[PDB]
């Protein structure tokens, strides 16, 4: 019944000014003592609280970004807006927005508080980055099986897939005819400011002579395709 | 300043378990408490209101109590879609605040993490940088901690470790942590090694490669 | 001291 839905825009480079809107339907924002107000989550982090907006343009926000943030609305449109300005990389979140309602009301006079403890309907979200970085491909380097990467008869192998920007890069191991014991880690953001992952699989020792492993990437943005082949090293031939 | 702390800020359990979380304030905030549960990849769900009040479409065995500092989530039964972070949030005070949250994974026998250490590939170094690659495979529980050591020195501010969801299957984690060095002080040393440490280990385990040992 | 909530003091 209620949904709410954000937009703006995936990439902002740093002291540029992000402008998110919140689109909303089953509610209004003129009903009595209605709130909307936007959370963000950092990638891998807990839920941080950022502002709200009443029905009678009462506005709170987050004593520490305070300076940096104004919250709006616009009742005919269903729509909320926030504005962060002179963004960092900090700032790379995922933005929810959010409803609270009311108070219990009879003849238009709150009766209870109660209900307005919580927020009752959650947007999806939206995943914003601050970034200076320009496109680019990765580069794929091999993570070469060895004595050093060995379990008995069980042996560890993987692709390196280092430098890339933005996310994301998909990895498969023999054109997907190989999915067991693969592995691939999520993204971490570098001091560069660049992204890069491993994929790693475990396979059988004895098959290391025989079998053929090759991890197949690909990162759309840059319209990068690369097919890597990774073996033993000499010495363990 | 208000702070709500989570405890646990991770538990494991198993489907049809009882488990209950707890939330202090560190003030009183009378009722204005709310549960929520998130999946990964989705938004917060509402579960508890006003600190006991269920919300209009959760399942019953969810329940919520307390008023003041002290405050308890209770799932009475463990279901499958209920292994997910669960926080609290504080709406009596600006600024509302968020608990830390509270991971609930699906528990296993401890598992000792498989340990693996790759060098840098003669390819990588061409171009001017060295990636030590180390690998911890299949353990459980989660936790789990990794030091690096070049020539016995301790790194620190240079590596980077990626962690992979529960397994769906054998319910195990696995982890990779990357040392990052210039080429030229990759081969100004011999002795690169990763120490883990972890639950399934009598002791912390190393694993190492001298570069200067050919 | 911190600020209460809009409804902190309603019933």
């Amino acid at each position: 019944r209620i949904t709410l839905k954000e937009s703006g825009p995936p990439l902002v480079k740093p002291t540029q000014t992000l402008t998110l809107t919140c689109s909303f339907s089953g509610f209004s924002l003129s009903d009595f003592g209605v709130g909307v107000g936007w959370i963000r989550q950092p990638p891998g982090k807990a839920l941080e609280w950022l502002a709200i907006i009443y029905s009678d343009d009462d506005k709170r926000y987050s004593p520490s970004l305070n300076t940096r943030l104004t919250i709006t609305k616009d009742t005919s449109k269903n729509q909320v807006v926030l504005v962060m300005t002179r963004v960092s990389p900090v700032d790379t979140a995922t933005y929810f927005c959010a409803h609270r309602r009311g108070p219990t009301t009879l003849f238009g006079v709150p009766i209870a508080r109660g209900p307005v403890n919580a927020m009752d309907v959650w947007g999806q979200g939206i995943t914003v980055t601050i970034s200076s970085t320009s496109t680019k491909g990765p580069s794929v380097f091999p993570l070469a099986p060895s004595s050093k990467s060995t379990s008995g008869g069980t042996a560890a192998l993987g692709c390196l897939v280092k430098d890339y920007f933005p996310e994301p890069v998909t990895v498969s191991w023999n054109s997907g005819a190989l999915t067991s014991g693969v592995h691939t880690f999520p993204a971490v953001l570098q001091s560069s400011g660049l992204y890069s992952l491993s994929s790693v699989v475990t396979v059988p020792s004895s098959s290391l002579g025989t079998q053929t492993y090759i991890c197949n990437v690909n990162h759309k943005p840059s319209n990068t395709k690369v097919d890597k082949r990774v073996e033993p090293k000499s010495c363990d031939k | 300043a208000l702070q709500l702390t989570q405890s646990p800020s991770s538990l494991s359990a198993s489907v049809g378990d009882r488990i209950t979380i707890t939330c202090r304030a560190s003030q009183g905030v009378t009722s204005a408490l709310a549960w929520y549960r998130q999946k990964p990849g989705s938004p917060p769900q509402l579960l508890i209101y006003d600190a006991s009040s269920l919300e209009s479409g959760v399942p019953s065995r969810f329940s919520g109590s307390g008023s003041g500092t002290e405050f308890t989530l209770t799932i009475s039964t463990l279901r499958p879609e209920d292994f997910a972070t669960y926080y609290c949030q504080q709406l009596h005070f600006y600024p509302h605040t968020f608990g830390g949250g509270t991971r609930v994974d699906v528990r296993r026998t401890v598992a000792a993490p498989s340990v693996f250490i790759f060098p840098p590939s003669d390819e990588q170094l061409k171009s001017g940088t060295a990636s030590v690659v180390c690998l911890l495979n299949n353990f459980y529980p989660r936790e789990a901690k990794v030091q690096w050591k070049v020539d016995n020195a301790l790194q620190s501010g240079n590596s980077q470790e990626s962690v992979t969801e529960q397994d769906s299957k054998d319910s195990t984690y696995s982890l990779s942590s990357t040392l990052t060095l210039s080429k030229a002080d990759y081969e100004k040393h011999k002795v690169y090694a990763c120490e883990v440490t972890h639950q399934g280990l009598s002791s912390p385990v190393t694993k190492s490669f001298n570069r200067g040992e050919c | 001291l911190l600020e209460l909530d809009k409804w902190a003091s309603l019933w």
